[PDB]
């Protein structure tokens, strides 16, 4: 009714506050407006917690590859704008999506393995406590480096439709995500892969 | 139809996430409906993006943080005719132990030798991206990628380390595929074998003692250095770091996790 109009007006509000040019915003539907809104708040919450614990553009352009952050559950918490130069997917297509949808089926299991602290994903909170308490390069930093090759869905490839990429980075705690238990208590932050994704030539 | 519940649900799930991320919204006693969650999301989002002007997901310093969390390096800028050491990042000092002021208006040769530096002499000319590997540095690896517009390049660190897991005796129960490049073996050639079987005779007591001590450290890390027999039959110096943990699923006794680095 008029309520459906009230809901849609707030979605329009949200869309107009998204940090992208009007030509990108106008192409988004209501579902992406929400996805990207959530995406934006999650990233700002992370940096707020990092701020509490106390170029750039040229460095981004210098890399042969794009910056990528994947959460413990395989969510694309951040992808830099240059992702489009490698895969044809825009930053807005990818943000807060499931990483496994963009990974070749036969590599998905490996990629999942790379996200786990011991490369042993279940098919645990106590040891992450030590890793968390160790921070604020800790004792455990040598166990959390990651360098692997994976096939990534690529709209710029006309053969397999996949680009073979090397993912190089570290597992770091993704703060400020405000996950909560059934009881209501705030869950501790989980490890996410902070990496550069570069094509193997 | 009513055929598309999946988009209807996704919206609802996103609305719930907005409720979690909007500070005052989660703290409310009365569980707010969709409209009021959205309105609070608007206010908070408006507050975050600020009073204009141009839209950007991350600010420049935030982007910098993400790159330097993932990679380990620094930005350096030079010219073809002159030196010219134009600009260097503040995160140059942690990458290679040498202070900030030493690059400002100083010689380019000082940290790159020995002794050529003949490759870079013609790399400067336009003939256009120009990526390369360079000699830096022993005081007291820099694979630098960049583009010409005068060069603008990062100075950054392939695998030299691998993870493994072991039972209490030292038997490989899991091997990270980075072992191939580092010690020459496929995971299958190490699984089932004891790590001590790849340890040089003179290092065996040291290695056994280290595994007895790591158990007593109860989750704290100990490093040890020893000679590991690679696939090509050469002895390779390796630093292993190791700690135990109580594995749930098996309740199984202490589980050794190791990272193995060729120095």
């Amino acid at each position: 009714k008029r309520h459906r109009d009230r809901l849609n007006a707030e979605l329009d509000h949200l869309a107009s506050l998204l940090p992208f040019p009007p030509d990108i915003i106008s192409k988004l539907d209501k579902l992406s407006v929400l996805r990207l809104s959530v995406s934006y708040l999650r990233v700002k919450s992370f940096f707020q917690v990092v701020q509490e614990q106390s170029e750039g553009r040229l460095l981004l352009e210098s890399l042969n590859g794009f910056a990528l952050v994947v959460s413990a559950e395989g969510t694309i918490f951040y992808a830099s704008a240059t992702i489009v130069d490698y895969l044809g997917f825009h930053q807005t297509d990818v943000m807060h999506q499931n990483i496994y949808d963009y990974i070749h089926v036969d590599d998905r299991q490996d990629f999942c393995r790379q996200l786990h602290w011991a490369m042993d994903p279940p098919q645990d909170d106590a040891i992450l406590g030590r890793l968390l308490r160790a921070q604020e390069p800790t004792e455990y930093s040598a166990f959390l480096t990651r360098c692997f090759i994976c096939r990534v869905r690529c709209l710029l490839d006309s053969t397999s439709g996949f680009l073979t990429m090397q993912f190089q980075g570290k597992l770091k705690f993704l703060f400020g995500q405000k996950k909560k238990a059934p009881s209501g208590a705030m869950l501790p932050p989980r490890l996410s892969l902070f990496c550069i994704a570069a094509p193997v030539l | 139809s009513e055929i598309e519940r999946r988009r209807r649900n996704k919206m609802t799930a996103y609305i719930t996430e907005l409720s979690d991320m909007v500070p005052t919204c989660s703290a409310l006693a009365r569980k707010p409906d969709k409209l009021t969650i959205l309105r609070m999301a608007v206010s908070h989002m408006k507050s975050l993006r600020g009073t204009g002007n141009k839209p950007s997901f991350l600010t420049d310093q935030e982007l910098k943080h993400l790159i330097l969390e993932a990679a380990d390096g620094f930005l350096f800028i030079v010219s073809c005719e002159t030196g010219r050491v134009v600009y260097v990042s503040d995160s140059v000092t942690p990458v290679l132990n040498q202070p900030q002021s030493e690059w400002f208006g100083s010689t380019l040769y000082d940290q790159v030798h020995p002794d050529d530096v003949d490759k870079l002499r013609e790399q400067l000319s336009t003939s256009s991206r120009r990526s390369f590997i360079c000699r830096m540095r022993c005081g007291n690896v820099v694979h630098c990628t960049g583009y010409i517009k005068c060069l603008v390049a990062i100075g950054r660190l392939q695998p030299t380390e691998f993870i493994s897991r072991h039972n209490i005796e030292g038997i490989f129960t899991f091997v990270d595929h980075r072992c191939v490049a580092t010690v020459g073996y496929q995971p299958q050639e190490l699984l089932g074998k004891n790590i001590v079987e790849f340890c040089h005779p003179e290092d065996q007591q040291l290695l056994r003692d280290s595994f007895q001590q790591v158990v007593k450290l109860k989750g704290q890390v100990l490093s040890v250095m020893f000679r590991f027999r690679s696939k090509n039959r050469e002895w390779l110096w390796v630093r292993t770091s190791s700690f135990t943990f109580q594995n749930p699923y098996s309740d199984e006794i202490e589980y050794i996790i190791c990272t193995n680095t060729n120095v």
